[PDB]
């Protein structure tokens, strides 16, 4: 589960 | 096409409180990732926290250095973010900008606010006096002139300058501002014109100063 | 546990520059690097993510790669636009947090020399009838950001009441700066001829009012 930047937002899984 | 505009920001003295408002248009808000980062005066960038969507927790997360004291929140309806501050410290005064951000399409975006400037202070706010800066006879001689607005001994930052209601955009610049030994700010605007139109062109320019809640438009004449 | 870049760079133009980042497991090793760009005054933007993706509607000259705990930013056909200062960020897992490197000032080398134009204004009457005199001494259109100001008095050198700005960059990539002589308005008129001397490089504009 990827989160992306300073709003971790939900971006792909694995 | 995105914009992020933020306010509140201002002056408030050591121990007290503040609101930042973070408005969000071009973009559906519901599923936007909000966060602030602040940037204290010449210094790095530090992470303030971030709220997550609705859909998720809507769940605020902070940097321990203001864990307690500032709440995230958001109002889906008003498409806006909050950044509430309680008992602010000096070491506070920073300029806050937030992020919104997305995933549409396996592709990421995160857009930033202009920022907003937070002075922690026990300091007294004041008002600018703005004063004409004429050209002369000597450059009203040339074929363009320069005339402009001294923006003179103010606090805190920032001020804003345009030239009759912003529709002279052209050869105008705004010089950025000097700190005075008086821990006062003075800033000049110029435009340049030319020379023919001054007799015709009326010119005006237009100071505001929201911390003091003093906006001028001054006439420049001859 | 802090992410660590070099404070300057410096390269070219038409040329490619590198920018490091060196953090530890817990960041860098464990999660996604991500670069922004910052022009001072203006707001940071993002330019990379998740390591090696480009931000919506930016430069190809821009590039990204991650190695291990390390991390590293490339740019491609050196413009002067490009001069800012770079950020890496990545999410730190034992501090949990968002945390942002160093910076680097990236700097462009090759730049066209330009000379400074200067405006000098005198008090206005308004600002006189509260007897304060201020002398306005406008600075634009130069390159490399370094001035000195000096004020005289008909060929007296004024040292008080004199406040110099720090050179700051425009949206020309030149530079720009003002200085003001803060007088009352019976030492103004206590002279015949005063005038601003701004030295570049090796050389002197001067401008002259006098009431």
């Amino acid at each position: 589960r990827i989160h992306i930047g300073p709003g971790r937002a939900f971006y792909t899984t694995k | 096409e995105v914009h992020l505009v933020e306010s509140g920001g201002g002056l408030v003295q050591p121990g007290g409180s503040l609101r930042l408002s973070c408005e969000v248009s071009g973009l559906t808000f519901s599923n936007s990732w909000m966060s602030w980062v602040r940037q204290a005066p010449g210094k790095g960038l530090e992470w303030v926290g971030f709220i997550k969507t609705k859909a998720d927790g809507g769940t605020a997360a902070y940097a321990e250095s203001v864990k307690g004291r500032f709440t995230i929140s958001r109002d889906d309806s008003k498409n806006t973010v909050f950044l509430q501050m309680k008992s602010l410290k000096t070491e506070d005064t920073a300029v806050y900008y937030c992020q919104g951000a997305v995933v549409i399409s396996h592709e990421y975006i995160e857009i930033w606010g202009q920022g907003a400037l937070v002075t922690v202070s026990s300091a007294s706010t004041k008002g600018p006096s703005v004063f004409p800066l004429a050209p002369s006879s000597r450059s009203t001689s040339e074929s363009t002139a320069a005339l402009g607005c001294l923006v003179k001994d103010y606090f805190p930052e920032p001020v804003t300058v345009s030239w009759n209601s912003g529709s002279l955009t052209s050869g105008v610049h705004t010089f950025p501002a000097v700190l005075q030994s008086s821990g006062l700010y003075s800033l000049s605007s110029v435009v340049t014109v030319p020379s023919s139109s001054l007799g015709t062109q009326t010119y005006v320019c237009n100071v505001n100063h929201k911390p003091s809640n003093t906006k001028v438009d001054k006439r420049v004449e001859i | 546990s802090v992410l660590t870049q070099p404070p300057s760079a410096s390269e070219a133009a038409r040329k490619s520059v590198t920018i490091s980042c060196s953090g530890g497991s817990s960041n860098i090793g464990d999660d996604s690097v991500s670069w922004y760009q910052q022009v001072p005054g203006t707001a940071p933007k993002l330019l990379i993510y998740y390591n090696d993706r480009r931000a919506s509607g930016v430069s190809d000259r821009f590039s990204g790669s991650k190695s291990g705990t390390s991390a590293s930013l490339a740019i491609n056909g050196l413009q002067s636009e490009d001069e800012a200062d770079y950020y890496c960020a990545a999410w730190d897992d034992s501090l949990s947090a968002y945390i942002f490197g160093s910076g680097t000032r990236l700097t462009v080398l090759g730049q066209p020399k330009a000379s400074p134009t200067v405006t000098l204004f005198p008090p206005s009457s308004e600002e006189l009838q509260a007897n304060k005199a201020t002398l306005v001494c406008l600075i634009s259109d130069f390159y490399p950001g370094v001035v000195k100001v000096a004020w005289k008095a008909d060929g007296s050198a004024v040292n008080a009441g004199v406040e110099t700005t720090t050179p700051s960059k425009q949206s020309n990539n030149k530079y720009a700066a003002s200085s003001y002589l803060s007088l009352t308005s019976d030492q103004w008129k206590s002279h015949k001829s005063y005038s601003c001397q701004v030295t570049h490089e090796g050389s002197t504009v001067e401008k002259t009012v006098a009431p």
